[PDB]
RNA sequence: AUGAUGUCAUACUUAUCCUGUCCCUUUUUUUUCC
């Protein structure tokens, strides 16, 4: 997302499987990282919906609870045409916070 | 060093992903030829510019489309080196 | 009307199974269409046939009975003609008809 | 019964400069056979010592016992060595010929 | 430790407030305690701390005293007019250049 | 594919490499018999690396099988196992041998015709 | 609260009571936030002010905000700039009424010494132009683009990335003919820091609207051994 | 998966039971109130019934023992069945001997539901 | 230890030794406050190429070999090794095998985040150092005696093949699987293929035919371990290539169905897992016959005590007797009574997966 | 009318953080016997 530049997206061909977000992350656009005006639905790459990953939070990786949408901006500038936005790197943040957790308590 | 070669990889990959972008050492020739080739695909697209040329010359739209796609191969003369 | 985004050429295979949509360069897609339970129409996810530096003069489906569908697209490959400072490969570069082919078994598209 | 980091390789700090190797061979001698001993030379290594017993058991005995020894108004630092890397090749030639000696020697194969 | 910024704020705060309310003062800077402010001021900051090198006579007195009253630096340091820290390290330094 | 921060070491090495001389005559394998050639390769490498290495052998064989082998890529892929200069050599001696067997009518190389 | 759902709900309730009573009371208290602990936030108060101004139409608040822009304290100037950003993102199409009002503020930010004012002012322009898409307010967007452009040589990632965002927003709102006219002279500059920046911008255009760019390229004279002019475009009928 | 993992299994099972602190009547052993036969596996190819009984008597008396050796060469196949006198003893043996190292070979011990008399 | 004594930097005329000294900022990275950590990390990221690989790794890897490594320290060191890997791009070519010899354990460990880290950084190292380097370097581990390294190698290979795309690496595989010196090589080859399928999943379809050709030659081999592991491979392939690809497996079926009747113990468990996954990929008629055949054997084994026997039959029942093309009362009568008698036991519950 | 380097602290930006989660790590001398 716009906030950790170390993150990556799948960027293969979109498909027909809709994308879902955890209850934790829910309520936002995936890219413009805002919280408003959902216009259109997300679609994800075939691999990025294969396997156990049926119904996972694109971002948080967790349980699918709702649908994932696109802000009015991103759909106006057509940033919504770059295929799977599935993030195929976990990122340092989750790792480090879990590690400090295991240390502390 | 690091800047030059990571931006070089990013520009070579972004270009091989989008035909026709540029990078800090794009030469006049590649710029101009990508710009022709896009003009050509767009004349064949817009159903109408085709009518304009096919009336300006006196050819028929099939022959016009054919000559465009003939030229898209090497439109601005042969390369420069 | 972009260069590498498909839409210009459209082809379908006679027995109705697959449609392919192709750009003028570098991108071709294939969708499969199957009747559902209520026999309403259903569309697959796109397959992919990308191949760099290749114009396409015309695409058309080939008729085969319920076998793998084939699409047979005129072509031409400008990549080397780009690097012929003399101007030869502009001539002596003749266009190659090339039967692509869906592969229902493995679910992809092979030249 | 051994914690498997114990080794016949010991590493020793807080060494009096220009101690006699005689003195030292004695010190570590009450503990077991000394396969070899080396002392640092450069000012950085001058004053530290790698001491190699010929037995893991005298090794552990020593490391556990003389640990914290008072020599020349200072306590002695002992440690187990982490021989975790190498600095030379293994000399295929000599290895191969000594092993040919062994194989023809006991007519194994 | 102390940074020159905290140091300057200390100077000004003291000259305004007088030497007696260290609570208000330490309330001012973050990550500073009233005990520390008091200590630092009397130790280093206050102008009466004479900051020069030791005279020969000063070192005579120091050495002689630290021989007279072993290890009592907060007893000595008033007698030669420096802090316990100055007397301490500087006696260490004389002792090391001797040996 | 996914990342544009790491450089394709294929293109990089293809640029900065020192290749052999005759690796540019295209060669197909349909024009050729192989099991005549193999023992040459077998003994050759067995000499170069001074022992037997089944996986290296089969590596070259499988590299050779497609209708058009890439001599540049096979040069590179061997550079690891061989000395690197021994790579360019072994190429400078094979590739022409394929040229020979491919100009032949039977598909058999000339030195092995004399032999 | 170190959780986010809490802060979220908080802001939404601030909107609700604003509706309950009337914008002025809550807005005055919200503005009294200089709340040093900057992020973890006074930022969420910024969002709250945005929702206030949105739910009861921004007639009311915009004078209060533009007023606060005077209080010489930094974090509160930046507060008003952010709140503007969110304001325009939230209300969307209605900016066609307040853009004339707001500009001379943004002008003032874009022409000052520090990066935080320029980075936050650039966010504003992005959202504003995306909201005014298609309504004919282009002259003022064009003027704001003239102030935005010179930051294009900059280093701190947050400001360089805010600026690039602003530029593509302005692309959809001004057209690409404009951005292309701005981007020409440096495609081939002798420097290389500039040529880097300019080719980055010109790509970000060409990827979008690479079709519109057809009727916009300049006419470039052909030399001896090539032919660079497209004549099919002036076949005269 | 190779059998030492199947020792890991039973030991993890026990410790998990203690971990949840669950009561004995609902302890996984409880499903075999009806068997005094316990399976031994991984025995070295050398142990004979003398040594087996000697060692495993440690929790009671043995009613029967059957050590499957290959009849054609007579040699031990390395696994056996054991009938203790009283279920409780088998519970103890399953707890305590699952994982002991005899002559290097870590033996695995378990209950047996429907022991087949050969 | 060096940091204990002190000496002037000029006197440290071995300016590489000066470099080493200042490099022992590593200690600040290891132990130290968050700000020490951040500043040190920036230091090293940007002075990376200035330092160069040789010193860096020669002074890092001993740490990672420490028996007394805790968790934080470890993940910290992997953080750095990653960042310097992103700066030094080629210079690692001499140091790959070292990097693997240390990273590999992260591939097999109970921590989840440790697995994902180690896997990712091997991907990155594979992308950085060129393929030919990876291949030539970590071949000799295939044959290596100790199984620990054989196993961890197979896993690593699968990762790198994901990074550099299968059709590149395929010929090397084909060589390994049909090696002839010793069978451990073949076993590790087949293991590689298993781990690929497991890892990449549906990215496999276009190569399924080639893979199965590679691997089936072990389905019949007289060695026992190779047969078992091969069957597990086939099952992994199928579970990835769900409904598709059956025309590619057609070549391998009969040996499966041959071995299924007449095997005992282990091979039975494996071959059962394979046919299990295959069944849904089949077509309702072919598959219905095959099904009603297999459910015969299946019934027989509910009462087996062996663990993986029980687990395999669990998953299989799910698939076969959960197919569209079967009937209510058949299941209701012949399957349900034994199923519920045997499988519902408190020992199941206490296990994690079986749950 | 400021260069750089600075283990120089303070400001400041990112609605980033601060709850997410451990499920395919199970790896070896085939070995549950009517
Ligand atoms: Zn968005
Ligand atoms: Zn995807
Ligand atoms: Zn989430």
């Amino acid at each position: 997302a716009k906030h950790h530049p170390d993150l990556i997206f799948c960027r293969k061909q979109a498909g027909v499987a809709i994308g879902r977000l955890c209850e934790k992350c829910d309520g936002k656009c995936v890219i413009c990282d805002s919280y408003v005006r959902p216009c259109t639905l997300v679609r994800i790459c075939d691999e990025c919906n294969y396997g156990s990953y049926q119904g996972r939070c694109v971002i948080c990786g967790g349980p699918g609870v709702s649908d994932a949408y696109y802000c009015k901006e991103c759909t106006i500038q057509e940033k919504d045409r770059d295929g799977c936005p599935k993030i195929v790197n976990l990122g340092s943040s989750k790792t480090d916070l879990f590690y400090e957790r295991k240390k502390y308590g | 060093m690091t800047d030059r070669y990571t931006i070089h990889s990013q520009l070579e990959h972004l270009q091989s992903k989008y035909i026709g972008t540029g990078h800090a050492d794009t030469t006049k020739w590649e710029w101009l030829v990508n710009q022709h080739r896009d003009s050509y695909c767009s004349y064949m697209g817009h159903f109408d510019l085709l009518n304009y040329f096919a009336i300006a010359e006196n050819e028929s739209k099939a022959r016009v489309r054919f000559n465009l796609m003939e030229k898209m191969l090497q439109p601005c003369g042969p390369p420069a080196d | 009307c972009r260069r590498i985004v498909p839409g210009q050429f459209l082809a379908v295979d006679p027995k109705g199974r697959a449609v392919m949509i192709s750009a003028i360069e570098k991108q071709k897609l294939v969708y499969i269409l199957n009747r559902d339970a209520a026999a309403r129409l259903t569309i697959s996810s796109p397959l992919e046939a990308h191949k760099a530096n290749t114009l396409v003069y015309h695409v058309v489906g080939v008729d085969v009975g319920f076998e793998n569908p084939m699409f047979a697209c005129l072509e031409m490959d400008y990549e080397e003609a780009d690097n012929d400072p003399t101007g030869e490969a502009a001539a002596n570069t003749q266009q190659t008809l090339t039967f692509y082919e869906l592969d229902l078994g493995l679910n992809h598209v092979v030249r | 019964r051994l914690p498997p980091e114990v080794n016949r390789i010991l590493y020793i700090r807080n060494l009096p400069y220009k101690i006699t190797a005689e003195e030292m061979y004695d010190i570590f001698g009450k503990y077991g056979p000394i396969r070899q001993i080396r002392v640092g030379n450069t000012p950085e290594t001058r004053g530290t010592a790698y001491v190699v017993y010929e037995d893991i058991f005298d090794a552990k005995n020593a490391c556990d016992h003389l640990s914290g020894f008072n020599v020349c108004n200072r306590y002695l630092v002992v440690l187990y060595y982490n021989a975790n890397r190498a600095f030379q090749k293994m000399d295929t030639k000599k290895k191969e010929e000594q092993l040919k000696l062994l194989k023809e020697k006991y007519g194994i194969n | 430790v102390w940074r020159n910024t905290e140091d300057e704020i200390l100077k000004a705060a003291v000259m305004k407030y007088g030497k007696n309310q260290w609570s208000r003062i330490a309330s001012l800077l973050h990550r500073k305690s009233a005990k520390q402010c008091k200590a630092r001021w009397y130790e280093w900051l206050d102008p009466s701390i004479k900051k020069t090198e030791w005279s020969r006579e000063e070192e005579e007195k120091l050495l002689h005293l630290a021989k007279l009253m072993p290890t009592q630096w907060r007893t000595i340091a008033p007698i030669i007019g420096r802090t316990a820290a100055q007397c301490l390290e500087h006696y260490e330094f004389l002792l090391d250049k001797a040996a | 594919e996914q990342d544009n921060r790491f450089s394709n070491k294929q293109k990089k090495l293809l640029k900065q490499l020192k290749f052999a001389e005759c690796l540019e005559k295209k060669v197909d394998m349909s024009k050729v018999n192989l099991e005549v050639i193999k023992p040459w390769i077998t003994k050759r490498v067995t000499e170069i690396l001074g022992f037997e290495d089944d996986v290296v052998i089969e590596f070259i064989f499988n590299q050779l099988e497609v209708k058009n082998p890439d001599s540049k890529m096979m040069q590179i892929n061997l550079t690891g196992f061989l000395n690197g200069k021994n790579a360019r050599e072994f190429m400078g001696e094979l590739w022409p041998l394929l040229l020979s067997a491919q100009e032949n009518i039977a598909g058999i190389p000339s030195a092995f015709l004399e032999l | 609260a170190h959780k986010k759902a809490i802060r979220r709900a908080t802001v939404n309730t601030f909107g609700y009571i604003a509706k309950a009573i009337g914008p002025h009371d809550v807005l005055a208290t919200l503005l009294n936030n200089l709340k040093v602990q900057e992020r973890q936030n006074r930022v969420c108060t910024t969002v709250a002010i945005a929702i206030v101004a949105e739910t009861c139409s921004p007639f009311t608040v915009l004078p209060a905000l533009m007023n606060e822009y005077r209080v010489p304290e930094l974090n509160v100037q930046n507060g008003v700039l952010k709140s503007l950003s969110f304001l325009f993102e939230y209300i969307g199409e209605m900016g066609k009424d307040y853009i004339y009002a707001v500009t001379p503020l943004l002008e003032d930010a874009l022409m000052d010494r520090d990066l935080v004012h320029r980075q936050t002012a650039s966010a504003v322009v992005q959202h504003m132009s995306l909201g005014v898409y298609g309504f004919g307010c282009e002259d003022s967007l064009n003027h704001l683009l003239n102030y935005v452009w010179p930051n294009v040589f900059e280093t701190s990632p947050h400001v360089i990335q805010a600026v690039m965002g602003a530029l593509e927003g302005l692309r959809v709102a001004i057209g690409p003919c404009r951005m292309l006219q701005y981007c020409l002279q440096g495609l081939f500059h002798p420097a290389r820091k500039v040529r880097d920046v300019y080719w980055k911008i010109y790509n970000s255009i060409y990827i979008g609207s690479q079709d519109a760019l057809i009727a916009h390229y300049p006419r470039i004279y052909n030399d001896d051994k090539n032919t660079y002019i497209r004549y099919e475009l002036d076949y005269i009928l | 998966m190779n059998p030492l993992t199947k020792v890991k299994l039973i030991n993890e099972l026990n410790e998990r039971e203690v971990q949840l602190g669950v009561a004995d009547k609902v302890s996984w052993h409880s499903e075999y109130k009806d068997s005094a036969w316990i399976f031994l596996g991984g025995l070295p190819y050398e142990l004979t019934e003398g040594d087996i009984i000697c060692v495993f008597s440690q929790y009671g008396e043995i009613v029967n023992i059957n050590l499957v050796r290959d009849k054609k060469t007579g040699k031990s196949k390395g696994f056996c069945f054991l009938c203790y006198e009283d279920q409780r003893s088998t519970i103890l043996a399953v707890d305590n001997f699952n994982g002991i190292k005899i002559k290097g070979r870590t033996i695995r011990v378990d209950h047996v539901s429907n022991y087949r008399a050969p | 230890d060096k940091l204990l004594v002190d000496v002037d930097e000029s006197t440290l005329s071995p300016e590489e030794q000066k470099e080493r000294k200042i490099m022992k900022l590593l200690l600040k990275i290891k132990n130290g406050t968050p700000p020490m950590r951040k500043a040190a990390l920036r230091q090293i990221t940007d002075k990376a190429r200035e330092f160069g690989a040789g010193p860096l790794f020669n002074q890092i890897l001993p740490l990672l070999m420490s028996p007394t490594l805790e968790d934080q320290e470890r993940h910290l060191l992997v953080k750095v090794i990653d960042r310097i890997l992103y700066k030094l791009d080629d210079l690692v070519r001499p140091y790959v095998h070292k990097i693997l010899v240390v990273i590999e354990p992260l591939l097999i460990d109970e921590d989840y985040y440790a697995r994902v880290e180690g896997r990712e950084i091997i991907s990155n190292l594979a992308k950085a150092a060129g393929l030919a380097t990876m291949i030539s370097t970590m071949r000799p581990d295939i044959d290596n005696m100790d199984e620990y390294v054989r196993n961890t190698t197979a896993r690593a290979f699968a990762v790198v093949a994901s990074a550099l795309g299968i059709p590149s690496l395929l010929p090397f595989l084909k060589a390994v699987c049909k090696s002839k010196k010793s069978w451990q090589a073949r076993h590790t080859g087949i293991k590689i293929v298993q781990q690929i399928a497991i890892l990449m999943g549906c990215a496999i379809l276009p190569h399924l035919r080639s893979l199965v050709e590679i691997i089936e030659h072990g389905l019949v081999d007289e060695q026992q371990k190779v047969r078992t592991i091969s069957a597990l491979a086939i099952a992994a392939l199928a579970e990835a290539a769900t409904p598709y690809g059956i025309e590619s497996f057609d070549s391998v079926l009969k040996p499966l169905w041959k071995g299924i009747r007449q095997h005992r113990g282990k091979g039975l468990a494996a071959f059962l897992k394979a046919i299990g996954y295959l069944i849904p990929l089949m077509d309702a008629e072919y598959a219905n016959y095959y099904t009603r055949e297999v459910m015969l054997i299946l019934i027989r084994e509910f009462q087996s005590p062996d663990e993986e026997m029980k687990k395999i039959v669990l998953k299989v029942v799910k698939q076969c007797c959960g197919t569209d093309g079967v009937e209510a009362n058949y299941i209701k009568t012949e399957i349900l009574p034994p199923f519920f008698k045997h499988f519902w036991q408190h020992r199941m519950a206490l296990d994690r997966r079986n749950y």
